[PDB]
């Protein structure tokens, strides 16, 4: 129900979970080689563990 | 696929303000070695030491030098230092891995690294291969 | 035993060494902190002939 | 509440008598890289030949009265670390091995 | 800071008088440079000591 979220959903530029995870890992840990599995768990560790 | 490679190799250059990080990325270049390579490097070093000792007893009025024999014995003399420095650059990572657990007290980290490097120089001087052990075991003491 | 740059001519604004040499400060830091070699002289006529 | 300290140094209080002093000598000391230093010694004082000057390097006395130069030993060489644990015949075996090695590498 | 400078200077001097491979030499030179930098203005470059 918002053109706000629809505008952001069309400003997505990345479709796919693992691409978003590695982008987060890139922007969170820069200076570090990426791995797609630890990116989902570190986010799970940082907010849910 | 090249986006992740470009990210991992471009984020390192921008963020590089740490001299420790610079030294780690420096020492990550030279590959490790194994036992027979260490034995061969020790042989080359000892060959260079006996070559420069032969040049030392030459250095008086010992002999007029044969030409090809002179130039390749000086090759032997200079080549042992290459083996020496190669082994040093190999075991820099061992120096770091031993020195890492003494930090957080007394001194800075790079100073401990450099003192461990000097101890590694002393160990690679006084190392023997004929006892047939790993270099790391004998070098850990001096480090 | 080794020369040292005074920091007030390197890490201010603007970089005094950077203007005096007309080099980039972000490349001069790679020079003085041993991250990059730099050619300081060359024999142009010897190469030229 | 009040706390004090002490710089470990004596503070004596006399008058700055500019006229009446112990008379004194001046000895010219020369360093290696052509530097002159003149050091005020007392009259009743033996003048040492060797000296650590204001330059910081070693400075000798300008008259050549010949102090003893080294009279010391080299500490220990890498050759000495090798020779205290190996045989010269063994080192000869390794040398002839490497010579025949560069032979076989070079001309066949 | 002065003790850091004197220690790194003497370490560099002993490395030169010994003859040392290149990486350790440039490491000690950069450490000497950063020591003089911390002597003059701590926290000017990078991280304050």
């Amino acid at each position: 129900f918002s053109e706000i979220m629809r505008s952001t959903l069309e400003k997505d530029n990345t479709v796919g979970t693992d691409e978003a995870l590695l982008d987060i890992y890139r922007k969170l840990r820069p200076g570090e080689p990426p791995t797609k599995e630890s990116a989902q768990t570190l986010l799970e560790n940082l907010f849910f563990k | 696929s090249e986006a992740l490679r470009q990210a991992r190799k471009d984020a390192e250059l921008t963020a590089s303000a740490d001299s420790v990080r610079a030294y780690l990325k420096q020492i990550g270049k030279v590959a490790l070695l194994n036992a027979e390579e260490e034995v061969e490097l020790a042989k080359r070093i000892e060959a260079g030491l006996y070559a420069t000792q032969l040049m030392t007893e030459l250095s008086e009025r010992g002999e007029k030098l044969p030409a090809a024999q002179r130039r390749d014995m000086m090759w032997i003399c200079r080549d042992g230092d290459r083996a020496k420095n190669h082994l040093l650059e190999a075991n820099l990572r061992l120096v770091v891995s031993l020195a890492k657990r003494y930090t957080g007290r007394g001194m800075a980290f790079l100073d401990l690294i450099q003192e461990g490097n000097l101890g590694l120089i002393r160990a690679v001087e006084k190392f023997d291969y004929t006892k047939g052990y790993k270099f790391s075991t004998y070098a850990t003491w001096w480090i | 035993a080794a020369p040292v740059t005074h920091i007030w001519y390197f890490k201010g604004v603007p970089s005094r060494l950077g203007y005096l040499l007309d080099l980039a400060p972000k490349d001069l830091e790679k020079i003085i902190y041993f991250a990059a070699y730099v050619i300081t002289s060359v024999d142009e006529e010897m190469r030229h002939n | 509440r009040v706390l004090r300290g002490s710089r470990l140094g004596a503070v004596s209080y006399e008058t700055d008598r500019n006229h009446d002093l112990a008379p004194r000598q001046i000895a010219r000391y020369r360093t290696d890289n052509g530097e002159e230093f003149e050091v005020p010694f007392a009259d009743d004082a033996e003048i040492p030949g060797t000296w650590l000057c204001r330059n910081g390097m070693e400075g000798t006395l300008i008259e050549g009265d010949l102090p003893e130069p080294k009279k010391v030993k080299p500490p220990r060489t890498h050759w000495d670390m090798l020779l205290e644990r190996r045989s010269i015949e063994e080192l000869e075996e390794l040398l002839k091995e490497r010579l025949e090695l560069i032979r076989s590498r070079r001309r066949g | 800071l002065y003790r850091r400078v004197i220690n790194r200077n003497n370490r560099l001097k002993r490395l030169i008088d010994l003859g040392a491979p290149e990486i350790i030499v440039n490491n000690e030179k950069r450490m000497l440079q950063e020591s003089v930098d911390a002597l003059f203005d701590n926290g000017r470059r990078g991280r304050p000591v």
